[PDB]
RNA sequence: GGGGGGAUGUCCGGGUCGCCCUGGGCACCUCUCCCGGCAGCCUUCGCGGGCAGCCGUAGUCCCGGUUCAUACGUCGCCGC
C-alpha cells in the first residue's frame, strides 16, 4: 500500500472492486486503523473507500454495517488518541519540575 | 589575485555520438567541447575544446568527412563551421562563417 | 509529428531507400520503398507500417546494419528491438534514464547509446553489457533543444527550468571527489513539475569523469516511469546533504509529498490540495557510513525528526568541524544535535557479522530557540571553524534573529536581532564573523559585534531569489556568492563575487554566459569550484 | 563612512559636554529622518544605522558597576527615548552592543536586562502608553514579556489601553516557547501573583463565554500551562482547582463536539455547493443525474460536467469530440425518462424538458 | 480473440514475405468470423463478432476510409403498440412481453416513474 | 412540537423558538419540520452558536439531526449555501483550542489528582 | 548497464523501546520441550554432565 | 494486590503482572507500590504501549495514577529519565492521526446517520 | 467570475391603466471588454514582441466512442 501510494495509483487499485472484495478491504482497514505505525496509510485508503463506494450502502446492508463498524473503532480511536496526549501533557509536567 | 580555469566537463549534446573508422575511437560532441574516447578502456585520448564566443548558441551538428576520415565538420548555431581533425587540434582557431540568419542543421 | 527518423539505403547504385520516422505520438512508421513509389501526374498509394510500443515520444529510431532489426529508444528507459521479419519485439528494459540518442557501428556488432543522464555506452550486441561507459556531471541542464516529447501538449509540459540549487559537497579525505544529487535523468528529473533527485553520484574533480552512483531515497529503476494516467512519477528529493568532519560520515534528508492532482479526496472544508500535500509530507533523515570505495551504507533513519502535532520540515544541518556531530534546525523551533554511539542494549553489544560493532546516531542535545514575534519562517545554521559554538538564524519575515549556542552545554551564549530585511536565504561563519544573506547581504563580526559589510542586492524575480547562494573557503578567509543577473528561461547571465573577509571591494567579479547552479569549496586547499547550468565545471583559485 | 561617523559622534560628544540637548535633539532628528513631529504608522519608520542606534542607547541609558550594573535614565524625558521605544530598537542585543565595554564580566545579562528594562520604562511613564507601545513594537523576550505582564497586573489588580497591551503581551508570550517562559516565570513571579494571573486568564475565558449557556483560546491554554507548571507542586504544596478543572472540562467537551459538527457541516456545505452548480446545469438542460427529494442521497455525489478534454496515450491531451460526449451522455441517462420536445425545439431555439427515473 | 483485427501486406523486395501493417480493436468482444467481397466497385470485408454487431471495413482503401458498425438491432422494428390500451409489446425467442404505462406525462411535468 | 417550530421559523420569532428548543421529541420535531424553515433554522442556530458559546449539548444535537433529516432538502435548495458556510467557519473557530487545550488538561489534571491522592490518603490518616 | 530487477523491499518499521533481542530469541529458540516425570514424584535434587 | 505487583516488578515476571494488572484496587495497588518498582513498571507499560495498541482504557489509567502517587519518587530518582522519554515519544506517535482522523469520523458518521434515518423511517414505513 | 446593457417570465405599493416602468425579488438568451487556457503567421540566436484569433461547454453521415506496459542469464533442498 505504501508503494501504491508512492506511485500515484491507489485510486486505480480501489476503483474497480466488487461487493465482497470491498467488504474485505473495509474489514482490513477497520482492523488495522488502531496501530499508530500505519494509521496514515490506513486512513488514506479509508478516505478513498468512502469516496469510491458510498452509493451502494443502501443497496446492500452487509456493507452498511462495515461502514458503521469502521465508525465504532474510529469513535474509539479518537478517545485513545485523546487520552494519549492527556498523558502527553501529564508527562510534560514532571519533565519541567525536574529542573 | 584570483584566476578562473578554463571550462572543462560539459553536457553531452543531442547530436549522434559518432564512431571512428576501425571501431576504436568514439567521437562525442559536447557543448563547447568535442572529445574522442578510446573504446576498449573507456578513456578520453583527446579533448578538443571549442570556443563558443550571443546568448544561446549551441553545436547544431557534426559528422566525419565522408571523403577522408580523421576530419570533423562541426556546425554551431550562428553560422560557424569547423573542419577540425581529431588526433590533433588543427582547425579550432580557424572556423568559417557561412553568412546566415540562423543555422538549423547540416549534413556532409 | 516527426521526432526522429533514420533512412537506410537499398543498394554502388542506389536502388531504393527505406525510412523509419519515429513520430512524437509514440509511433514508429516505416515507409518501405519511397524512391520506387515516387519515381513515376499520379502516384500509387503508400501505406506506412505502424509499430507502436512507446507511450511518450520516441527519441531515436535506427535500422541496424543488415536491416533485420529496427532498434529504438524513448523515455520509458528501454531499448526496444523490433524484429521486423516476424512480428516480435525484444528489448533491454532497464537503463538509467531516457534513451536520448543511438547509433550503430560500421560493423553491425556495436551499438552506442547517448543516455539522458549525461552518459554514453558502447554495447556489444547479444552481449548487451556496456563494453564502454562514459558519464559526466549529470546536473540540471537548460537544454537548447528543448525536448522531443514537449511537442504534443502532454499533461505536464516539461519545461527547461531550474528550480533549486544543486545539493553538492566536496568531500574531505578525498578532495578530488565530489558528492552531488542527481535524479534518474535530466528530463525525468524536471518532469512532473517538481525536482525529483533521489540519487547521489560521486564525480572526480581532477579528471572530470563521473566515478560512481548510488541511491539515497527509495528508487525503482525496475518499475514504470509513468503512472497509468500519464503523469511522470515523482520521487523523494534529497533536499539537504552535508558531510562530516572525518570524511567518513554523511547525513541526508529526503522530502516527498503526493501530487495535488492526486489527492482530490481528502479535502473536507477549507482544505486545499496544497494543504493536503503539505500535511502528508513525508521526510526521512538518514545517517550513512562512507566506505573508502566511495560506498554509502545506511546506519540510521529517523522518520520524525522535528515533530509536532503534524510533521514539520527540516531547514538545515551542519557538521561540527572538530567532532562527529550533526546539528539540524527545523520548522518546529528547536535545534537538535545528533551524535553517534554504539548499540548496547544491556551490556550485550551487537556487532557486524565480521565482528565490528554497529554504531547508530541519535539525538545528543535538544535546544529550544527564543522567538520574538512582532505584530512562514525559515532556518539556517553553521558551526564555528573551531567548534563549541553554533550559530542558528531563525527566519520569520523581516524580523529574523540569530542565536549563538554553546555545544558543550545547552545554554545560549548569545542572541542578535535586527539583522535581516526579508526572509533568510542562508548563513555561513568565517573565522570570527557571520556572513548571512537574505534580500540583503551582511558580513557581521561577533568578536566586535559590528556589521562590517552591508549590501543591498538589486530586486529580481523569485526564481533568482531562490537561486542565489554563497559558500566560504575556510582556508583562505574568503567567501563568494552566486546570483543570476535579472520567471527563469534559457538565455540568462550570472555573476559571482569572490570577496575577502576584511574589505568591501570584491576581489573578483566575473559574469558568466550561463547561470551557475552550484558553488563549493575544496577543503584541502584554497579556492572554489563552480558548476554551471550548461553543465560545465571550473575552478577558481588564488595566486 | 567609519571616519565620517566617528567625527559625527565626536561632535555629539562635544554637544553632550556643552549640554545643549535642543540642538542635540535636532541633530538626531536629521539623523533619524523641538517640534519632532511623528508619522502615524508604526511600520512606516525610516531605516537607520545600527551605530547611531547603539550610540543613542548608550546616551540615554546607564550602568552601575558592582559586579551587577543597573541601567538608569540619564535622559528620562526625551523624544529620543520615546522614538526608541516606538521604533522598537530597545532589544537585549541592542543594549549589549551599546554596553559592550562594561558588561563582558557580568553574568546572566539577558536575565538582567529583561528584568530591569520594563521597571525603568514603568517609572518613566505612569500612564504606560509608552509601555503598550513597547509591547506593540519591540521584539521581546519571554523575560521581558512576563515582566510587562507583572507591571500591568500591579497597575490594575482611560481603561482600555492597558487591556490592549495586556492582550498583546498574552499573544506574544503564547508565541514564546515553553522552556524559557517557564524558567523566567518561576524566577520573577511568586505563586500568589501567579494565582492572580490565573484568575485573570479565567476571567478572559469566562468572558469569552466558553461556559455560559448557548441558547440563553490557544494563548490562554498555553499561558495557563506555562504558569501552572512554572509554580509546580513546591508552590501549592483545593475546591479552587476542582471548579477550575470543571470549567476546563466543560470547554473541552464543547470543542470536541464542535470539531464533530465542523466536519459534518463542511461536508454538507460542499455537497450543497456542488448541488448549486448541478441544479443550474439541470435547469439549463445538460441532463445530468440530479436528486430531487428532501433527504440526502447516500453517497454525497453529483455528476459534474463532462470535460472538453480527454487523455490519450501516453500522456497527451486532446479536445473531446462531440460524438464521445454524446456517447457518455447516453451512458449517464437512466432506464426510464420522459423527454418532451417543444415547438421552440422544432424551430431550433429552446431546449427539451427532461425528467428521468431517480436512480 | 483480443477483439483485435490486424491488416497484413507484402514486404517490398523479397517475394512471398508478409508483415503486419496495422492492427486495431474494431469490435467489443472476440472477432468470430469474417468474409470479404470485391465487386461492382465495392471492396469490403464484413466481420461479425460476439457483440452482435457486424462491422464492415473497406478493403482496397483500408486506412483511407472509415469502417462502419451495422446495427445489431433487427431491421424490422420488432416493437409494436396498442395506443388505446397504452400497451407496448416486444418479442424474442419464445416469449412476448407486454408493458402497460398507466399514465400520461403531462402529469409528470420523479419518484413515481 | 412541529407546528410550533414551524411557526417560529417562518415568523422570525425568538421566544417561541426558545420555548420549543431550549429543551425523542427532538427527532419528532425535525421529522415534522419543513424545508426552507430548516434552512432558516440552521441560520438561527448559527447566530446562537457565535453569540453565546456555553452549552453545546443541545444545539449541536439539533444541527446534527437537521442535517440528517432535511440535509438533502438544502441540496435541491442550493442557493442558500451561505447559511451553511457562515456556520462552517464559525465551527472552525470552535476547534482552535483543541490544538493546545488538551495539553493544558493533562498538566492540570495531575494537580487535581495529587490533591485526590492526598485526599484519598486523608480518611485513612 | 541493464539494472537488475529487484522485488519490493519490505519496510524496516520503527520498533518500540523493548525489542525482542537476539538472546531472547535464542533462549526462546530452545524449542522442543519434553516433560519426563520422576518416580513417585520425587523432587529432582541434582542434574549433571561431564566436561 | 500490592505485594503481587511488587513481586512481579522486582522479579521481571510477565504472567503475574498480567494476572494482577489485566483487571478502587488500582489506586490501592499504586498507593502500596514501592518506588524503583514504579519506575520499572512505567518501563514495562511502555513496552505494552508500543507492542499492542488496542485497549488503552486500563493502562493509561494505570500510568495516570502511577504518575500521581509515585511521580515525585521519580523526581529524586532522576537518573532514569529515559524510562519516561522512551514513553514520551511513544505517545507522540499516538497523537498522529488526531490531526486528520477526526475529519474522517465526520465524513463517515453521516453515512452511518443517513442509514440511521432510513432505519428510523423503516419501522413507520 | 466582474462590469454593464438589448430581450425572455414573475409577485409585492402600484400607475389614466397600458406599451411597460420605477422600488424590492429575481432565473434564462444576446452583445461588450478583463480572466484561465490553447493554437497558427512574422521579428529576434534566445529572452521577449507584433497580427487576425479560437476554447471555457454539450448528443455525431460513418467515424480517434481509436493507437499504448518494461527481457535474458538456473533450478531445487537444507543451515547460520
Amino acid at each position: 500500500l505504501t508503494a501504491l501510494r508512492h506511485r500515484s495509483a491507489l485510486r486505480e487499485a480501489l476503483q474497480g472492486r466488487d461487493e465482497l472484495s470491498v467488504i474485505n478491504i473495509l474489514r482490513w482497514a477497520g482492523k488495522y486503523v488502531a496501530d499508530p505505525r500505519y494509521r496514515s496509510i490506513c486512513v488514506d485508503v479509508a478516505f478513498h473507500l468512502i469516496d469510491l463506494y458510498a452509493e451502494h450502502v443502501g443497496g446492500s446492508a452487509e456493507l452498511a454495517t462495515q461502514f458503521q463498524q469502521l465508525l465504532a473503532k474510529v469513535n474509539r480511536e479518537v478517545e485513545k488518541a485523546e487520552l494519549a496526549i492527556v498523558t502527553g501533557g501529564m508527562v510534560e509536567s514532571l519533565m519541567m519540575s525536574v529542573e | 589575485s584570483w584566476k578562473v580555469s578554463k571550462p572543462m566537463g560539459g553536457r553531452m549534446s543531442d547530436i549522434d555520438p559518432i564512431f571512428s573508422q576501425d571501431e576504436r575511437h568514439l567521437i562525442i560532441t559536447y557543448n563547447t567541447s568535442i572529445q574522442v574516447y578510446s573504446t576498449e578502456d573507456s578513456l578520453l585520448v583527446r579533448r578538443i575544446a571549442l570556443p563558443l564566443t550571443p546568448s544561446a548558441t549551441h553545436i547544431v551538428s557534426s559528422a566525419l568527412s565522408k571523403s577522408n576520415p580523421d576530419y570533423l565538420w562541426v556546425a554551431c548555431s550562428d553560422g560557424r563551421i569547423w573542419h577540425i581533425n581529431w588526433t590533433s587540434g588543427e582547425g579550432v582557431d580557424t572556423p568559417s562563417t557561412i553568412d546566415t540568419k540562423k543555422l538549423l542543421d547540416m549534413a556532409v | 509529428i516527426i521526432s526522429t527518423f533514420d533512412i537506410r539505403p537499398i543498394i554502388a547504385e542506389l536502388q531504393d531507400i527505406d525510412v523509419a520516422v519515429g513520430g512524437a505520438r509514440g509511433a514508429i512508421y516505416v515507409y518501405s520503398n519511397l524512391l520506387a513509389h515516387l519515381h513515376t501526374l499520379r502516384v500509387g498509394t503508400i501505406q506506412p507500417r505502424k509499430y507502436h510500443w512507446h507511450r511518450r515520444a520516441v527519441h531515436s529510431v535506427k535500422w541496424s546494419g543488415d536491416g533485420n532489426y529496427l532498434i529504438s529508444g524513448g523515455y520509458e528507459t528501454v531499448l526496444v528491438l523490433w524484429q521486423l521479419d516476424t512480428g516480435r519485439v525484444d528489448f533491454l528494459p532497464h537503463l538509467s534514464a531516457a534513451i536520448e540518442n543511438i547509433v550503430v557501428s560500421p560493423k553491425g556488432s556495436a551499438y552506442a547509446l547517448h543516455l539522458d543522464d549525461n552518459s554514453a555506452m558502447v554495447l556489444s550486441t547479444a552481449e548487451m553489457k556496456p563494453s564502454m561507459y562514459v558519464s559526466g556531471i549529470q546536473s540540471l541542464v537548460l537544454g537548447d533543444r528543448p525536448s522531443k516529447d514537449a511537442l504534443v501538449r502532454r499533461v505536464w509540459r516539461p519545461i527547461d527550468e531550474i528550480a533549486s540549487p544543486l545539493v553538492a559537497t566536496i568531500s574531505p579525505q578525498n578532495p578530488s571527489h565530489m558528492f552531488l544529487c542527481v535524479g534518474n535523468g535530466q528530463q525525468a528529473t524536471v518532469g512532473g513539475g517538481a525536482t525529483s533527485t533521489p540519487l547521489v553520484q560521486v564525480f572526480d574533480i581532477s579528471s572530470f569523469q563521473g566515478v560512481a552512483k548510488q541511491a539515497i531515497a527509495r528508487t525503482n529503476p525496475t518499475d514504470v516511469n509513468i503512472t497509468s494516467e500519464g503523469v511522470p512519477i515523482i520521487e523523494p528529493t534529497a533536499t539537504k546533504l552535508a558531510f562530516s568532519h572525518d570524511g567518513k560520515w554523511l547525513a541526508s534528508i529526503d522530502e516527498w509529498q503526493p501530487p495535488e492532482r492526486d489527492t482530490e479526496a481528502y479535502l473536507t472544508g477549507s482544505k486545499t490540495q496544497s494543504d493536503a500535500c503539505k500535511e502528508r509530507r513525508e521526510i526521512y533523515l538518514k545517517f550513512w557510513e562512507v566506505g573508502a570505495d566511495q560506498s554509502l551504507e545506511l546506519v540510521t533513519r529517523i522518520n520524525d525528526a522535528h515533530y509536532t502535532k503534524q510533521t514539520e520540515s527540516i531547514f538545515d544541518l551542519a557538521s561540527d568541524p572538530t567532532s562527529a556531530r550533526f546539528a539540524t534546525i527545523g520548522n518546529d523551533g528547536m535545534v537538535r544535535f545528533w551524535s553517534p554511539k554504539l548499540r548496547k542494549r544491556d551490556g550485550l553489544m551487537a556487532t557486524r557479522p565480521d565482528g565490528q560493532p554497529l554504531r547508530s546516531w541519535s539525538c545528543s542535545r535538544v535546544v529550544p530557540l527564543p522567538v520574538h514575534e512582532r505584530q512562514p519562517y525559515s532556518g539556517a545554521i553553521t558551526f564555528s571553524e573551531d567548534g563549541s559554538i553554533l550559530f542558528a538564524a531563525f527566519g520569520p519575515p523581516s524580523g529574523a534573529l540569530v542565536v549563538a549556542i554553546d555545544t558543550q552545554t545547552g545554554t545560549v551564549r548569545d542572541v542578535v536581532s535586527g539583522m535581516f530585511k526579508g526572509d533568510i536565504r542562508a548563513m555561513k561563519s568565517l573565522s570570527s564573523c557571520l556572513i548571512m544573506l537574505s534580500d540583503d547581504l551582511v558580513v557581521y563580526d561577533i568578536v566586535s559585534d559590528e556589521m562590517l559589510a552591508s549590501y543591498t542586492l538589486k530586486e529580481t524575480s523569485e526564481a533568482a531569489k531562490k537561486l542565489t547562494q554563497l559558500a566560504v573557503n575556510h582556508q583562505s578567509r574568503s567567501f563568494a556568492l552566486a546570483a543570476p543577473i535579472p520567471k527563469l528561461k534559457r538565455g540568462t547571465k550570472s555573476e559571482l563575487l569572490i570577496f575577502n573577509i576584511e574589505d568591501e571591494e570584491p576581489k573578483l567579479v566575473k559574469t558568466f554566459s550561463q547561470v551557475i547552479i552550484s558553488v563549493c569549496a575544496v577543503p584541502s586547499s584554497s579556492g572554489f569550484v563552480v558548476v554551471d547550468s550548461a553543465a560545465q565545471v571550473w575552478s577558481i583559485t588564488e595566486g | 563612512s567609519w571616519s565620517e561617523w566617528q567625527n559625527k559622534a565626536m561632535q555629539a560628544d562635544e554637544l553632550l559636554q556643552n549640554n545643549d540637548i535642543q540642538s542635540w535633539e535636532e541633530l538626531m532628528a536629521e539623523v533619524f529622518k523641538p517640534e519632532w513631529e511623528w508619522p502615524s504608522s508604526r511600520s512606516d519608520y525610516a531605516r537607520v544605522d545600527r551605530r547611531w542606534v547603539v550610540y543613542a542607547i548608550n546616551k540615554v541609558f546607564g550602568w552601575e558597576g558592582q559586579n551587577t550594573g543597573r541601567l538608569t535614565c540619564r535622559l528620562p524625558e526625551s523624544s529620543v527615548l520615546i522614538y526608541l521605544v516606538d521604533a522598537g530598537h530597545l532589544s537585549t542585543s541592542n543594549v549589549k552592543s551599546a554596553f559592550k565595554d562594561d558588561v563582558r564580566e557580568v553574568d546572566k545579562v539577558e536575565e538582567l536586562i529583561g528584568e530591569q528594562l520594563p521597571i525603568i520604562l514603568a517609572e518613566v511613564d505612569p500612564t504606560m502608553e509608552l509601555l503598550v507601545g513597547y509591547l506593540s513594537g519591540t521584539q521581546l523576550g519571554s523575560s521581558e514579556l512576563v515582566s510587562s505582564i507583572k507591571l500591568l497586573l500591579c497597575s490594575l489588580g482611560l481603561d482600555e489601553h492597558r487591556t490592549r497591551g495586556l492582550g498583546i503581551a498574552f499573544s506574544k508570550l503564547a508565541a514564546c516557547p515553553a522552556a524559557e517562559t517557564v524558567k523566567s516565570l518561576r524566577r520573577l513571579f511568586k505563586p500568589d501573583e501567579v494565582l492572580v494571573l490565573l484568575n485573570v486568564l479565567r476571567a478572559e475565558l469566562i468572558k469569552d463565554g466558553w461556559t455560559t449557556r448557548y441558547l440563553d483560546i490557544q494563548l490562554i491554554a498555553d499561558l495557563m500551562s506555562r504558569c501552572i507548571d512554572a509554580v509546580g507542586l513546591s508552590g501549592w504544596m483545593a475546591n479552587f482547582f476542582s471548579q477550575f478543572q470543571a470549567e476546563i472540562s466543560v470547554a473541552l467537551e464543547g470543542v470536541m463536539e464542535a470539531v464533530r459538527l465542523k466536519g459534518v457541516i463542511a461536508e454538507a456545505a460542499n455537497y450543497a455547493k456542488r448541488a448549486r452548480r448541478a441544479l443550474a446545469d439541470s435547469a439549463k438542460g445538460k441532463a445530468m443525474t440530479v436528486h430531487m427529494s428532501a433527504e440526502l442521497p447516500l453517497g454525497l455525489k453529483t455528476d459534474n460536467k463532462i470535460s472538453t478534454e480527454r487523455v490519450r496515450s501516453g500522456g497527451e491531451i486532446v479536445a473531446r469530440s462531440s460524438r464521445q460526449i454524446g456517447h457518455f451522455i447516453s451512458k449517464r441517462r437512466g432506464i426510464y425518462s420522459i423527454h418532451r420536445i417543444s415547438e421552440e425545439m422544432l424551430l431550433g431555439a429552446a431546449g427539451p424538458t427532461v425528467v428521468q427515473e431517480a436512480r | 480473440m483480443d477483439r483485435r483485427t490486424a491488416v497484413y501486406e507484402p514486404m517490398a523486395g523479397q517475394s512471398g514475405r508478409w508483415s503486419k501493417v496495422f492492427h486495431r480493436r474494431y469490435h467489443q468482444h472476440d472477432v468470430k468470423a469474417m468474409a470479404s467481397f470485391e465487386g461492382k466497385g465495392m471492396s469490403v470485408v464484413v466481420s461479425g463478432g460476439s457483440d452482435a454487431s457486424p462491422i464492415v471495413l473497406p478493403l482496397r482503401a483500408l486506412g483511407k476510409e472509415f469502417h462502419r458498425t451495422l446495427p445489431h438491432l433487427p431491421q424490422h422494428p420488432t416493437v409494436l403498440s396498442a395506443p388505446k390500451a397504452r400497451y407496448i409489446l416486444s418479442w424474442w425467442e419464445n416469449e412476448i412481453r407486454i408493458w402497460h404505462l398507466l399514465n400520461s406525462a403531462q402529469q409528470f411535468l420523479p419518484l413515481n416513474l | 412540537l412541529g407546528t410550533v417550530l414551524n411557526q417560529a421559523l417562518r415568523t422570525d420569532d425568538s421566544d417561541l423558538l426558545e420555548s420549543c428548543l431550549q429543551t425523542l421529541i427532538i427527532q419528532n420535531t425535525i421529522n415534522r419540520m419543513d424545508s426552507s424553515l430548516a434552512g432558516t433554522l440552521l441560520s438561527k442556530l448559527a447566530a446562537r452558536m457565535h453569540r453565546r458559546p456555553g452549552r453545546a449539548f443541545g444545539l449541536m444535537r439539533w444541527i446534527q439531526w437537521t442535517l440528517v433529516a432535511h440535509g438533502g432538502a438544502l441540496v435541491t435548495q442550493p442557493d442558500l449555501i451561505n447559511r451553511l458556510t457562515e456556520l462552517s467557519r464559525v465551527l472552525e473557530e470552535r476547534s482552535r483550542g483543541l490544538s493546545s487545550l488538551l495539553a493544558l488538561k493533562g498538566k492540570l489534571d495531575m494537580l487535581d489528582a495529587q490533591l485526590k491522592y492526598r485526599k484519598a490518603l486523608k480518611m485513612a490518616g | 548497464m541493464a539494472a537488475e530487477v529487484v522485488p519490493l523491499p519490505q519496510l524496516k518499521l520503527p520498533s518500540g523501546p523493548s525489542p525482542i533481542t537476539a538472546e531472547q530469541r535464542y533462549w526462546r529458540s530452545f524449542k522442543k520441550q519434553k516433560s519426563h516425570t520422576s518416580t513417585a514424584n520425587w523432587p529432582i535434587s541434582h542434574i549433571s554432565f561431564p566436561a
